[PDB]
RNA sequence: AUUCAUAAUAACUUUUCGAAUCGCAUGGCCUUGUGCUGGCGAUGGUUCAUUCAAAUUUCUGCCCUAUCAACUUUCGAUGGUAGGAUAGUGGCCUACCAUGGUUUCAACGGGUAACGGGGAAUAAGGGUUCGAUUCCGGAGAGGGAGCCUGAGAAACGGCUACC
RNA sequence: GAAACUGCGAAUGGCUCAUUAAAUCAGUUAUCGUUUAUUUGAUAGUUCCUUUACUACAUGGUAUAACUGUGGUAAUUCUAGA
């Protein structure tokens, strides 16, 4: 509405990763509070490896109403981009599989449910299966 | 008691690798090293703090299986693994070469060295001996000892490393003018180069020391190190060129850098 | 009471129990291994040497062998004997166990079968063990048969082939220890590393000795 | 500075150790033969020097108490002699010998709502009073003992016995 | 790819201040009086000399887990013979 001006500030490119890592200022005037994504698809345009290569936390939105500050890091790598992006970051972005497993009470207690069985466990299994009811 | 110690928190290693207080939590612990104490650094508060390449922990320990870091020819996949004094953590690609020294303002140095010339560190003897079955040697800043070196040095000077082993190849004594260098402690390493040495024979040993500032000021032998021939130096020393110069124009400088 | 009685001979058992009164108590006042009769026990023996094999009661104990008295006592049980399923690293124990002579304290007692004889292959002997684990390692796969070890196994492997991958596996033990490279490319690694690290600190001596007479050519000649 | 590292001599061991372990790769060789060479590792191993640490040890500093005036030994109190163990030092323990240790600068004994320090509160200076608690070190895991495994424990989310 | 063997951790971490007045502890040396898996770096041309048919050095052995069969006790991270 009055240039939200994606600027960007402290350009490092690192080679030993194939990223880039920088600080994203935003000054967004008449209107505030845009996105996570917006930003990166107008920033991952400029700099021409790919639209989602890039990973973005931040819009830390400064007093007043109109300023923010954001962290983007765009790679150098499509796929080996997920080989270490962080799978937060992917699950907020979509791409990757968000995991479900059991929650915290049920999983340590299953590794307390888990030393008492002798090996397999299915020797008792035969054995509570003939005695009960004997 | 009753055990080693695998975990130390902030607020317990000093000054010199100026982490944050308020993470809330236990320091990088080194992990058991070739060199020295916790004056030394591990190599992650290298990287992701002065030089600053990663944030996450998990991040840092996925750089080091890519297989980029590198001292001396080593693989050395250890996350926490300590770095000693002046041993050039060179790399893969990227390309860079750091040579471990020290600046004017207490803590290391963040200095790139060329390709050429980071083929060879530089080595403080403290143990000279002929042992088992006449095997003569040395030790080094790792302790790197190296079979046969060259016969009757002494301890204390500095050793020339040719990278594919030891391979000692010059001696650098001390006389009435040379390089020594200070390592460690309150006023450490900027340069006094020498000015005249004494013993005190028995209890401890003293030297004093003269910068570029023209003073003196003395500090004892195990921070006494010495470089090499005066006006040579091995190393290309970091961009603070070893003075303290002193706080009332320290102020004066900073505002004659930004120009206001 | 019930008898769990084995056999060692190419393998089967069951449990069988008599009730009548010394016809299942001629077995005590001896402990271990002695000998059993046939016609006091179940009807289908007579007269074959039993290696009694220790017995079990009420409140689930064992029978282990440092007894000789014939009670339920108590001791220090730390490596080899009834128990350790499982504990951790010291690791001894206090435990009591049933030892010594038995009768009126049996539940269940342990047996094992030298002489079948005549009769009860039926419940005890008639069919064999189909034998799970078989030999691993290259020459005991050959002590199956002694197979005149120069075969170049990959022969007579112990295949086991049951079709649920649609396939049938034809596999083996995965056999251990074959003479073959590059097992052999190791040792050959070894005298590879031996001669030349060896000789390598005998030509870094050859060097010394020559810098330091060199060096002793002006040092023992210092005017 | 050493009886130091060391070398040498004659013995030495229920002879300690000195690769019968796995991975990727496939090459060269000329005599294509289960011929001869050879890459990059991974584990594990003796010995030296490190490192990570443990253990002893000198040097100073301590709250209140004389209605606490002499504590200490024949169950070592202090020292010597020689040993037994000990990771090694040492009355640590043992036999023999000598009678010694601390003190009117307060030892000894009692108390302590006494964990010890880095600090905190009030504030002219001079200080008074806390600090169980964020950091370092110690002790303990109901109360005193004893022990295995392991490089590291007298462990306690290890064990044995008694209360 | 389970268990289970083997190696390794479990001896850190956290918690409390009852004991504790030259005891611990702050600084401050000492270890010529010692040990240390782990971390590093160097690292073992002799190996038995029963003589040359002891014999595998192109590779010898046991003694076994997990598993399978039937068990016991109401019992516990309890446990048997084959």
């Amino acid at each position: 509405s009055d240039a939200v001006t994606i600027r960007t500030r402290k350009v490092i490119s690192n080679p030993l990763l194939a990223r880039k890592q920088f600080v994203v200022d935003v000054l967004h005037p008449n209107r505030a509070n845009v996105s996570k994504d917006e930003l990166r698809e107008k920033l991952a345009e400029v700099y021409k490896a790919e639209k989602d290569a890039v990973s973005v936390f931040g819009f830390r939105t400064q007093f007043g109403g109109g300023k923010s500050v954001g962290f983007g890091l765009v790679y150098n790598s499509v796929a080996e981009a997920k080989k270490f992006e962080p799978t937060y970051r992917l699950v907020r972005y979509g791409l990757a599989e968000k995991v479900e497993k059991a929650s915290r009470q049920q999983r340590k207690q299953k590794k307390n449910r888990d030393k008492k069985i002798f090996g397999t466990g299915k020797r008792l299994a035969k054995k509570v299966a003939r005695r009960n009811a004997d | 008691a009753r055990g080693p110690k695998k975990h130390l928190k902030r607020l317990a290693a000093p000054h010199h690798w100026l982490l944050d207080k308020l993470s809330g939590c236990y320091a990088p612990r080194p992990s058991a090293g070739p060199h020295k104490l916790r004056e030394s650094l591990p190599l992650i508060v290298f990287l992701r703090n002065r030089l600053k390449y990663a944030l996450n922990g998990r991040e840092v320990k996925a750089i080091l299986m890519q297989r980029h870091v590198k001292v001396d020819g080593k693989v050395r996949t250890d996350t926490t693994y300590p770095a000693g004094f002046m041993d050039v953590i060179t790399l893969d690609a990227t390309n860079e070469n750091f040579r471990l020294v020290y600046d004017v303002k207490g803590r290391f140095a963040v200095h790139r060295i060329t390709d050429e010339e980071a083929s060879y560190k530089l080595g403080k003897v403290k143990k000279v001996q002929l042992g088992k079955k006449g095997v003569p040697y040395v030790v080094t800043h790792d302790g790197r000892t190296i079979r046969y070196p060259d016969p009757n040095i002494k301890v204390n000077d500095t050793v020339k490393i040719d990278l594919a082993s030891g391979k000692i190849t010059d001696f650098i004594k001390f006389d009435a003018g040379k390089l020594v260098y200070v390592t460690g402690g309150r006023n450490l390493g900027r340069i006094g180069t020498i000015v005249h040495k004494e013993r005190h024979d028995g209890g401890f040993d003293l030297v004093h020391i003269k910068d570029s500032l023209d003073n003196t000021f003395v500090t004892r032998l195990n921070n006494v190190f010495v470089i090499g021939e005066q006006g040579k130096p091995y190393i290309s020393l970091p961009k603070g060129k070893g003075i303290k110069l002193s706080i009332a124009e320290e102020r004066d400088r900073r505002r004659a850098q930004q120009g206001l | 009471m019930k008898l769990n009685i084995s056999y060692p001979v190419n393998g089967s058992q069951k449990t069988f129990e008599i009730d009548d009164e010394h016809r299942i108590r001629v077995f005590f006042d001896k402990r271990i291994g002695q000998e059993v009769d046939g016609e006091a026990v179940g009807d289908e023996f007579k007269g074959y040497v039993f290696k009694i094999s220790g017995g079990n009661d009420k409140q689930g104990f064992p029978m282990k062998q440092g007894v000789l008295l014939p009670t339920r006592i108590k001791l220090l049980l730390t490596k080899n004997v009834s128990c350790y399923r499982p504990r951790r690293d010291g690791e001894r124990k206090r435990k009591s166990v049933r030892g010594a002579i038995v009768g009126p304290d049996l539940a269940v007692l342990a047996l094992v079968i030298v002489k079948k004889g005549e009769q009860e292959l039926e419940g005890l002997t008639d069919t064999t063990v189909p034998k799970r684990l078989g030999p691993k390692r290259a020459n005991n796969i050959r002590k199956f048969f002694g197979l005149s070890k120069e075969d170049d196994v990959r022969d007579f492997v112990i295949r086991r082939e049951v079709t649920k991958g649609e396939k049938t596996y034809t596999k083996a033990p995965k056999i251990q220890r074959l003479v073959t490279p590059q097992r052999l490319q190791r040792k050959r690694h070894q005298r590879a590393l031996k001669v030349r690290n060896a000789q390598a600190q005998r030509e870094a001596a050859a060097e010394y000795a020559q810098l330091l007479a060199k060096r002793l050519s002006e040092r023992k000649a210092e005017k």
